[PDB]
Order: C-alpha cells, then structure tokens, then sequence
C-alpha cells in the first residue's frame, strides 16, 4: 500500500514541478517585450487548472513584489533610524497596535536581519534575547529566508503575525522596491505608511502606471511634500523581478499546497529560487 | 518491512531535499557556516555527511515564537544511515537534535549540480544547489543512486 | 513483496530519469531517449517518450523494464516541462 502512496506523492512533487514548469513558460512569454510588469498583464489571469491522471494542478502567479520588503532593512545605512524602520513603524501603528509595540518590533527586527551583534537601538535586542528562549538560538544576523522567520523577534504574537503577513515579505533583496501596479486595493494600508487611501489604487490605470513619476505627480498627489516623495520614488517601482506561484495539486485523495519563488534571470529566462509546502 | 524502512528513508529524504533553503546558518557556538554544508566527515559521517536548512514546517496557527524553518542532516554512523533533526534554525549548542537510525548503510557519496555540471564538492556559502545525486552502499540492497531536484526546473 | 521490491526500485530509476529530464533542454525532451542504469544489483532499461500536449508546455512518458525490448513496463511515469 505505501509503494503506491510514495509512489503518488512522488508524483505529486512531479506535477508541482510540471506546475513549475508552466509558470515559467506564462511569465516568460507575458514579459518577454514589456518594461514593465502590471496587472493587465497575462500572467495575472488565474487561477488555471489542468487535468492529469487521477487528479489536477491549479496554479495561481502573483507580484512577490507586491509588499513590503522586510529585508530592505538590511540595507547599508549610517543613520540613527532608517527609512525601512520608519516606515515599519508607521505601518505596524496602523494595525492596532500601540506607538510603544510598533517600535519594539520594527527595532527588533531591524537588530535581527543587520549583520552586527552589536544593539544599536533603544527597544531592539541581539543574541541575548534569543538565546534566553525555551528553545534557544541565535539571531540571524542576516537577511530573512522566510517571512515566517519573524514570528520569533521581540513584540510578536499569532494575531499580529497574521495581520502583518498579507502587508509584509521577505525577498533576496535589500532594496525596497514595491511595485505600485501590483498592489491589491486590500494592501492599501502599506500606501498609508509610505505616506506617513484604497482611492489611489482603486482609480490606478487598466493597464498601470508607465512610471513611478508618472504615479508621484497624478492630481491625488498634489499636497503632499517633495521630500516624501523624493524618498517614495527610491522605494517605489512600476516594474517586477519576484513572483509567488502558489500550486494547488491532487493526486487521488493526496491534496498538496506548493509556494514556489520566482526570479527573473533575463527578458525571456525566469527561474525557481527554492520552494515549500505551504498552508491551503 | 526491510521495504518499509527504505520506503521511510526515502521519503524522509525526498521531504527534506526538495524543501531546501538558501539561507546560511550559525553555527553551535553562532560561527557562520554555509547553507549546505556537504562532504568528507561532515556532522562527524564515517562517509560524507550533509547539514542544511528546509522549509514546509505548516503551521497555521503560528502559536510559538516558531519559524517554519528547520535544520536537517545526514551522515552514516555506526553502519546505518542516520537522520538528524534540529527544531529550528540557529540553535544554540544546548540543543540537541534527535537522532532517527534509517538503513544500514556503508557509504554516503554526494555530487552537486550547479545548473551546468554535476560537481563533486560543494562550497558556496549562500547558494544551494539546483539537484543532488546521492549515492550509498547498503547490505540490504547493493548500491542505490537517487537524483533529487532541489528547487524544481531553471 | 518481491514484486514490490520490484516495482520500488524501477520507481527509483523512473524518478531519477524525470529528474533528469528537468535539468535538460527542450530540444532535448523533444526526441526520445534511452539507457540502461543499474540497480540494486539488477539492470534496468529505460526510456523517454515525447507526448503532444494542449498547451503551447511538453510532456513525456518515462519508462523503466527489465527487458532490453521493453516489453513488460515495470513503471511507467509522465511529466510536463515548458515549450
Ligand atoms: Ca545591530
Ligand atoms: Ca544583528
Ligand atoms: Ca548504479
Ligand atoms: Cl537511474
């Protein structure tokens, strides 16, 4: 009995790698002649489904771009609190979460992913926190793999975790770089840090912005201050390398979620970086 | 039974492999080491040895201050394959990983594909690679090769 | 169980073949390939086989017997790569 199950797991893997396989072609052929990367897009379109024996693939593509990139943190920066940390801040307060708790959590953050053991921060902690934990280690000290990795730094629960993770990534990257014709009208409140409105995103173009000036200098923008947006336009972006494949895969009564991460490798050449069995 | 153990084995194998992460740990004492730490002797192997980082922990909850991350290796001790398992990444040197005795085996040999060639070490301190060919000698068997693939098509 | 140690390690040879077949170029899935691999002290034969697909994404068959001729598959796998 367990030759035939390993045997269709086996098969599951092959069909998440079939899954893959597809991915890369519809992104290869959507992008090959475009600049840009937006929701009018083909790769958008989903999710498709594709039979095979004794089962199915969905696959679904999305902007891994399309949030807040945690790993902008480890950034090479010399000031007393960077732009990331600001802006995680002000993103965290707009989740219920009181001034004090925000700043907890984005200096513990900021202390986990830069390269030092050194603190350099009034709230943020180094290896002292971690390795006082039930299960002790030692803080990473290096850009997020995972955007699970920070459900253990100072200040986070289950509740926040989940409220966050819809908002927030972790991409190889320490640039921020959000692609602005990607976010979701449900995303808005990333916009709402960034400003220090689901109406911007509600009324962007079928098609996008052609760039990121183009977005900075439409009527709805008028009264905000430059330096705001001088700093938005070096986080902001029209244009994507990372995307999310999410594949949903049967194979008689096995039922297995893949989340795969995409990179962009040349006009016509997208790779997998590494994937993981995920939540349904 | 004698089926049974190497259909677990490889399936312990296949769970750990295709989940591997790009990601570079500290080591018992916070060292850095790389993301896969494979050959000669590695996790004290009489053969050659493997230590690397996988992901597809599934959580939903997240009710511990808990990634979904974990650290694996293998190596051959004491005329078996032997699987070990940290909780969690980073450990401290306090944290001991179990221990799971899979087949006897004599003999754990390890090639890497870089996405061009199949080498025979690897030492990159960030990158994984794109498939790994293991092979080993077990008394039950004979000599077994498995090609996995790491992270799916290029 | 004999048959099942059987068909467990021609499922070795079939995976490994697949795996294979992801690390090589369109092109090269496009014609049929075959060897032979040894075993767990046995020789096993296998092949790959091109199938047309719907989607503008291949497909192949892999087949793994213990006979040269390939009568008698012990596993038969199929997989999809892109076109
Ligand atoms: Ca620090
Ligand atoms: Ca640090
Ligand atoms: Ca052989
Ligand atoms: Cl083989």
């Amino acid at each position: 009995g367990r030759t035939r199950s390993q045997q269709e797991y086996q098969q599951a893997l092959w069909y998440s790698a079939s899954a893959e396989s597809l991915a890369l072609s519809a992104l290869s052929l959507s992008l090959k002649n475009e600049k840009r990367v937006h929701l009018e897009q083909p790769w958008a379109s989903g999710p498709r489904f594709f039979p095979l024996p004794q089962g199915q693939i969905a696959v679904t593509l999305r902007d891994a771009q399309a949030c807040f990139n945690l790993n902008a943190l480890a950034q090479p920066t010399t000031a007393s609190r960077p732009l990331a940390v600001q802006q995680l801040i002000a993103l965290i307060s707009r989740l219920d979460v009181p001034a004090y708790r925000a700043e907890l959590i984005a200096e513990s953050l900021w202390e986990f992913i830069d390269e030092d053991r050194s603190v350099q921060t009034r709230l943020g902690r180094e290896d002292s926190e971690y390795l006082a934990r039930s299960v002790p280690f030692y803080a990473a000290n290096q850009p997020l793999a995972d955007i699970s990795e920070m459900r253990v730094v100072q200040g986070m629960d289950a509740g926040l975790y989940q409220k966050l993770k819809p908002l927030v990534c972790a991409l190889p990257m320490t640039r921020q770089q959000i692609n602005i014709n990607t976010l979701d009208v449900t995303q808005s409140v990333i916009l709402e840090a960034l400003f220090d409105a689901r109406a911007l995103l509600q009324q962007r173009p079928a098609k996008g912005w052609e760039d990121v000036d183009q977005f900075l200098a439409q009527p709805l923008l008028a009264d905000v201050d430059e330096r705001t947006k001088k700093q938005l336009k070096t986080v902001l972006s029209v244009d994507s390398n990372y995307f999310w494949l999410r594949s949903d895969i049967t194979v008689n009564e096995i039922e297995l979620t893949m989340n795969s991460l995409i990179v962009r490798m040349g006009p016509q050449h997208f790779s997998v970086l590494w994937h993981q069995t995920g939540e349904s | 039974q004698k089926l049974n153990l190497m259909q677990q084995t490889m399936s312990f194998l296949t769970h750990d492999l295709t989940q591997m992460m790009p990601r570079p740990v500290r080591g018992d004492q916070g060292q850095r080491e790389p993301a896969l730490l494979a050959g000669a002797g590695v996790l004290a192997s009489e053969s050659e040895g493997m230590r690397f980082v996988r992901g597809g922990v599934v959580n939903p909850l997240m009710r511990l201050p808990r990634s979904n991350l974990l650290t694996v290796g293998y190596r051959i001790h004491d005329g078996y394959l032997e699987r070990l398992a940290w909780p969690l990444t980073d450990a401290a040197g306090s944290v001991k990983p179990t221990m799971q005795k899979l087949i006897p085996a004599d003999s754990l040999r390890l090639q890497f594909y870089d996405g061009t060639r199949w080498q025979e070490s690897w030492s990159s301190v960030q990158a994984i690679p794109v498939a790994v060919r293991m092979t080993l000698h077990s008394p039950q068997w004979g000599e077994i090769e498995r090609i996995w693939l790491l992270r799916g098509p290029q | 169980q004999h048959v099942l140690e059987e068909k467990t390690v021609a499922g070795w040879v079939a995976e490994n073949q697949t795996a294979l077949l992801y690390l090589m170029t369109r092109g090269q899935r496009a014609v049929r390939q075959q060897g032979e691999s040894d075993m767990a002290g046995s020789r096993w034969y296998w092949r790959t086989t091109p199938l047309s697909t719907g989607n503008a994404l291949q497909a192949v068959d892999i087949e793994v017997s213990l006979h040269e001729d390939f009568s008698s598959v012990i596993q038969s796998r199929r997989a999809w790569f892109s076109a």
